[PDB]
């Protein structure tokens, strides 16, 4: 019964059997491209987005990572500035995963409740007399919900193991809670993004780790720092948690 | 640039 | 040489010579219709009044599930013959600019997936590469000769009224607005007046 | 409401 959602970078979704050692049930191509993209012509020394819209930057020559004072909503509020910003919702069927109905912002259509919304924002830049495109940045994200100073957490347990994201081997992972050792493992042709595992209703996000290596040691993130990913070719950052494994 | 790692100014 | 252009309701845009009494010189239509679809009021530019929500139309997307998206296109035609040059947005990219926001949200049933209820507003914001004054009671254009406050000439327009800018000698100057909640054959709004 | 006149919240 219990599914295992994960969002990877091509834009695409699939769903696992936490049941049957992670085996793939189905997959969910919007069609609304990858999560990343960028177009360019003749340098701004690196632009590198992230998921939620910022934008940072790497110069080549000293070899370091700087902030950006526009993130790509900012561009939305030399050259003129087109494109948009996107929420569209896509109702999927709590077992099947067949789509009930896919609602934009230009219309519904219609065939528990699976709820998946796919942002996007894109911003183009355009010549200011001339109408052609001199750089872009369209960047987008997953969220997942079910449908039938304070601080918390919750760890994604299932049937006494234990299910991680290794997000630098885009792998989901499950451990048997007693020992740690591994049960099961699927690896993507995409790097992982977020995953979720829907369990009796309650839907998990699933913490992604990348492993600096059962007695497991995660750890927090320092001040302001961001991980790096790479997909084919294009550059990007993640959320990730610190992660040691020992013995 | 650089891989898998996380990094900052 | 200047020319006065003018964002009605219908979604439209014209030209009018204010040396030759407000000689048409061209009007355009984008083809995404009017200024506003559809209590709940919003503003053109997405605010939301009732007698204020704590929200603006974006301040909702991020009991029902809201889907919606603000759409940011420049369209550049010929500044005085107003034939189209090039249009750019996130579809594609195929001197004065007009930059459209359409703001839209549509309140939809987390099962069902049919619509609920939904506001689509739109904004233009110009860019280009006698006092005259507006009437909006009355949706017209009124140019007032500075002397003897007597006017010279006058265009009325058939639709209200959003927002109307003057383009002397290069510069865009915005023309001011004088005698909040508005209305275009049915649909209800806001302005800052 | 009104649609013609300048309102004030």
């Amino acid at each position: 019964r219990s599914l295992v959602i994960i969002s990877t970078l091509d834009g695409r979704i699939a769903a696992l059997d936490p049941e049957n050692h992670g085996k793939k049930q189905w997959d969910l191509d919007v069609g609304s491209g990858s999560l990343v993209s960028s177009s360019l012509s003749k340098p701004e020394k690196m632009i590198i987005p992230s998921l939620d819209g910022d934008l940072f930057q790497w110069d080549r020559d000293r070899e370091s990572m700087e902030t950006v004072p526009f993130t790509v909503e900012s561009l939305l509020e030399d050259v003129v500035l087109v494109g948009g910003k996107s929420l569209t919702t896509y109702g999927l069927s709590a077992y099947s995963g067949k789509v009930r109905y896919i609602c934009s912002a230009l219309g519904c259509r219609q065939w528990d409740i699976l709820l998946l919304q796919r942002t996007q924002k894109t911003v183009r830049a355009v010549g200011p007399r001339s109408g052609n495109e001199k750089w872009n940045f369209s960047v987008g994200h997953f969220e997942l919900r079910y449908i039938p100073s304070d601080v918390e957490e919750q760890e994604a347990v299932m049937m006494d193991t234990v299910i991680k994201v290794s997000v630098a081997d885009w792998k989901v992972m499950a451990f048997n809670k007693k020992g740690g050792h591994l049960e099961w493992e699927y690896q993507f042709s995409t790097p992982i993004a977020s995953a979720w595992l829907v369990k009796d209703g309650k839907v998990i996000p699933i913490s992604l780790f990348d492993d600096t290596s059962i007695v497991e040691a995660a750890r927090g993130a320092t001040e302001n720092s961001v991980y790096l990913g790479m997909y084919r070719g294009q550059l990007y950052l993640q959320s990730s948690v610190r992660i040691s494994e020992k013995f | 640039p650089q891989p898998w790692r996380f990094y900052a100014p």
